[PDB]
């Protein structure tokens, strides 16, 4: 029932500043102990810090490696905890996760957010070109056809893909991205569909790349 | 006084 | 002052594994251990807290113990869902920080071997008008997760302009991957057939496209 939704992730040059938000629903935020853990690309987990409830100190503490550059604060009005980052290093590039924790009736509960990717780098942002991958004539001859979207040459991660505004769930396989020699990412998304529906049903993939402000809805025709 | 987790929540005494 | 776990672990389906963690008196010794599960991609999930208590809504196949300065997570009725990284965690007194173990990659043996399916896409016309032909080779539903991809042009081996993905695990409990061949629009037209050859275990599934 509980959810932790974080955001404000993105790209920021070395020396820069950034603010993550974690918005907590299905939880009495007032009584929730909030914290942040980060995971740098391909490494283990590292605690960043926590903040106590208002009924305690309201106070934060921090891992020594970010002490004084990072500020955790909270807004009980708005059900949200913040992780303010200033003076960022490349070594700060990681997926940042927040945690909410309560203790109700002698039982502990600790829920994690999906995480937000923060890339610290002096390379530039680039949005994708979205191209429709049409089947053929040789696969529009089988009983089911696969068609897709190519999401080409973007940075940083991530990209979301849905189909028909999220209403086409089934037979949908979005692949993880390859990292090109260019430092740019590409991925593909495929949906497999009944071959008799190429003519009636109109298929549109929805691609979002929030760092570039690129939101595309490409029709895949034949 | 027992604390638990990365948010170091208050859980039990002794 | 670090919490140390063995890097890997392994066992067969339906059986039971133990994963250990050893700290010192200043962390595990003085406080209590929690355990996390992390399937790559997803977030970590709490499994055990205060040494041996089970997190809300968690299989009782998982159980935890603390002996002295070490700690132990145990897993029953081993399912394929269960392979993930496992992290112990405790508060440390001298550092004043929540400290996580090295992490342990559990793998589950005896999983059904499955051959890969392959989808190969030509460059879109839209992309050719920009003179940049990209060939897309999608690879899924296979196990174990080791594949080799070769590309061929008219039976000649294409080595240049290939970018292949490290194989990743799906919601399926099986693996997936992609391979991309990057061409200019006139190399694409310079050959009559291109082909994507995926080899898995010792069998090769091959697919073709033509201009």
């Amino acid at each position: 029932e509980v959810h932790l939704v974080e955001s404000g992730g993105g790209l920021v040059q070395p020396g820069g500043s950034l603010r993550l938000s974690c918005e907590v629903s299905g939880l009495t935020f007032s009584n929730s102990w909030m914290s942040w853990v980060r995971q740098a690309p391909g490494k283990g987990l590292e605690w960043v810090g926590f903040i106590k409830t208002k009924a305690d100190g309201g106070t934060a503490a921090y891992a020594e490696s970010v002490k004084g550059r990072f500020t955790i604060s909270r807004d009980d009005s708005k059900n949200t905890v913040f992780l303010q980052m200033k003076s960022l290093k490349t070594e700060d590039t990681a997926v940042y996760y927040c945690q909410g924790a309560v203790v109700i009736s002698h039982e502990y509960i600790e829920i994690w957010g999906q995480g937000a990717l923060v890339t610290v780098s002096s390379a530039s942002t680039k949005g994708p070109s979205v191209f429709p991958l049409a089947p053929s004539s040789r696969s529009t001859s089988e009983s089911t056809a696969a068609l897709g979207c190519l999401v080409k040459d973007y940075f940083p991660e991530p990209v979301t893909v849905s189909w028909n505004s999220g209403s086409l769930t089934s037979g949908v396989h979005t692949f993880p991205a390859v990292l090109q020699s260019s430092g740019l990412y590409s991925l593909s998304s495929v949906v497999t569909v009944p071959s008799s529906s190429l003519g009636t049903q109109t298929y549109v993939c929805n691609v979002n790349h929030k760092p570039s402000n690129t939101k595309v809805d490409k029709r895949v025709e034949i | 006084r027992i604390h638990i987790g990365p948010g170091r929540a208050f859980y039990t005494t002794k | 002052s670090v919490l140390t776990q063995p890097p890997s672990a392994s066992e067969a389906a339906r059986k039971s594994v133990t994963i250990s963690c050893s700290g010192g008196s200043s962390n595990i010794g003085d406080d209590s251990v929690s355990w996390y599960q992390q399937v790559p991609g997803t977030a970590p999930k709490l499994l055990i807290y205060y040494n041996d208590r089970r997190a809300s809504g968690v299989s009782d196949r998982f159980s935890g113990s603390k002996s002295g300065t070490s700690a132990s997570l145990a897993i029953n009725g081993l399912q394929s869902e269960d392979e993930a990284d496992y992290y112990c965690a405790a508060w440390d007194d001298s550092l004043s920080a929540y400290i996580f173990g090295s992490g342990t990659r559990l793998t589950v043996l005896g999983q059904p071997k499955a051959s890969p399916t392959v989808t190969l896409f030509p460059p879109s016309s839209e992309e050719l008008q920009a003179n940049k032909a990209t060939l897309v080779c999608l690879i899924s539903d296979f196990y174990p997760g080791v594949v080799k991809v070769a590309w061929k042009a008219d039976g000649s081996a294409v080595n240049a302009g290939v970018e292949t993905t490290t194989p990743s695990k799906q919601s399926n409990n099986k693996y997936a991957a992609s391979s991309y061949l990057s061409l200019t629009s006139d190399q694409w037209k310079s050959h009559k057939s291109y082909s994507c050859q995926v080899t898995h275990e010792g069998s090769t599934v091959e697919k073709t496209v033509a201009p």
